[PDB]
Protein backbone atom coordinates (compact mmCIF):
# COMPACT_ATOMS: atom_id res chain seq x y z
CA UNK A 1 0.00 0.00 0.00
CA UNK A 2 3.26 2.39 0.23
CA UNK A 3 4.63 4.35 -2.85
CA UNK A 4 6.92 2.64 -5.21
CA UNK A 5 9.29 4.05 -8.40
CA UNK A 6 7.27 3.39 -11.07
CA UNK A 7 8.69 4.03 -15.08
CA UNK A 8 11.33 6.43 -16.37
CA UNK A 9 10.12 9.29 -18.06
CA UNK A 10 9.98 8.98 -21.93
CA UNK A 11 10.42 12.79 -22.49
CA UNK A 12 10.49 16.07 -21.17
CA UNK A 13 8.54 19.56 -21.40
CA UNK A 14 9.86 23.13 -20.65
CA UNK A 15 7.49 25.48 -20.92
CA UNK A 16 8.53 29.12 -21.02
CA UNK A 17 6.26 32.10 -22.40
CA UNK A 18 7.47 34.11 -25.79
CA UNK A 19 6.46 36.95 -27.97
CA UNK A 20 7.70 37.93 -31.63
CA UNK A 21 9.89 40.60 -33.10
CA UNK A 22 8.90 43.32 -35.40
CA UNK A 23 10.38 44.64 -38.74
CA UNK A 24 13.34 46.68 -39.03
CA UNK A 25 12.82 49.88 -39.10
CA UNK A 26 15.78 51.78 -37.86
CA UNK A 27 14.27 55.30 -37.03
CA UNK A 28 17.42 56.47 -35.12
CA UNK A 29 16.25 60.52 -34.33
CA UNK A 30 13.41 63.04 -34.44
CA UNK A 31 15.46 65.90 -36.65
CA UNK A 32 18.24 63.87 -37.66
CA UNK A 33 22.28 64.06 -38.54
CA UNK A 34 23.77 67.21 -37.13
CA UNK A 35 21.84 70.12 -39.09
CA UNK A 36 24.53 72.50 -40.46
CA UNK A 37 25.39 76.07 -39.03
CA UNK A 38 24.40 78.70 -41.88
CA UNK A 39 24.52 82.12 -43.57
CA UNK A 40 21.49 84.34 -42.70
CA UNK A 41 19.86 85.87 -45.50
CA UNK A 42 21.38 88.92 -47.38
CA UNK A 43 22.84 89.70 -44.02
CA UNK A 44 24.33 92.98 -45.87
CA UNK A 45 27.54 95.21 -44.80
CA UNK A 46 27.64 96.38 -41.62
CA UNK A 47 30.68 98.91 -42.08
CA UNK A 48 31.50 101.36 -44.13
CA UNK A 49 34.91 103.43 -45.00
CA UNK A 50 35.62 106.60 -44.27
CA UNK A 51 35.33 109.23 -47.26
CA UNK B 1 44.72 82.63 -21.31
CA UNK B 2 42.47 81.81 -24.32
CA UNK B 3 40.06 79.16 -24.55
CA UNK B 4 42.13 77.31 -26.31
CA UNK B 5 45.19 76.46 -23.57
CA UNK B 6 46.96 79.70 -24.61
CA UNK B 7 48.05 80.74 -21.93
CA UNK B 8 51.09 83.42 -20.90
CA UNK B 9 51.80 87.23 -18.86
CA UNK B 10 51.19 90.22 -19.37
CA UNK B 11 54.62 91.66 -20.34
CA UNK B 12 54.09 94.97 -21.43
CA UNK B 13 51.19 97.45 -21.46
CA UNK B 14 51.83 99.22 -25.32
CA UNK B 15 50.54 102.62 -25.87
CA UNK B 16 47.61 103.26 -27.34
CA UNK B 17 49.12 105.77 -30.00
CA UNK B 18 52.13 102.95 -30.73
CA UNK B 19 49.58 100.45 -31.50
CA UNK B 20 49.58 99.58 -35.16
CA UNK B 21 46.23 100.87 -36.13
CA UNK B 22 43.86 98.99 -38.91
CA UNK B 23 42.58 101.02 -42.25
CA UNK B 24 39.01 101.04 -40.24
CA UNK B 25 40.49 103.49 -37.48
CA UNK B 26 40.66 101.11 -34.99
CA UNK B 27 43.40 99.27 -32.93
CA UNK B 28 43.95 95.99 -31.13
CA UNK B 29 43.99 95.51 -27.71
CA UNK B 30 45.68 92.08 -27.27
CA UNK B 31 48.69 92.03 -29.35
CA UNK B 32 49.92 88.02 -29.56
CA UNK B 33 52.45 86.13 -31.35
CA UNK B 34 52.12 84.05 -34.30
CA UNK B 35 54.46 81.44 -32.93
CA UNK B 36 51.96 79.66 -30.45
CA UNK B 37 50.40 78.18 -33.13
CA UNK B 38 53.20 76.20 -35.05
CA UNK B 39 54.00 73.78 -32.35
CA UNK B 40 50.82 73.79 -30.39
CA UNK B 41 48.59 73.60 -33.67
CA UNK B 42 45.38 75.52 -31.97
CA UNK B 43 43.51 76.35 -35.17
CA UNK B 44 40.37 76.69 -32.92
CA UNK B 45 41.73 80.09 -31.96
CA UNK B 46 41.87 80.95 -35.75
CA UNK B 47 38.48 80.10 -36.36
CA UNK B 48 37.28 81.46 -32.96
CA UNK B 49 38.54 84.87 -34.15
CA UNK B 50 37.34 84.47 -37.53
CA UNK B 51 34.09 84.08 -35.94
CA UNK B 52 33.17 86.37 -33.94
CA UNK B 53 34.81 88.76 -35.75
CA UNK B 54 31.70 87.89 -37.91
CA UNK B 55 29.73 87.95 -35.05
CA UNK B 56 30.47 91.37 -33.31
CA UNK B 57 30.08 92.05 -37.50
CA UNK B 58 26.35 91.10 -37.98
CA UNK B 59 24.85 90.98 -34.82
CA UNK B 60 24.72 87.28 -34.21
CA UNK B 61 25.88 84.52 -32.16
CA UNK B 62 27.83 81.67 -34.00
CA UNK B 63 27.89 78.29 -32.16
Amino acid sequence: GGLTCASAPQGTLRILEGPQQSLSGSPLQPIPASPPPQIPPGLRPRFCAFG
Amino acid sequence: ASRHGQKGILSRLWPAEDMPFTESGMVPDILFNPHGFPSRMTIGMLIESMAGKSAALHGLCHD
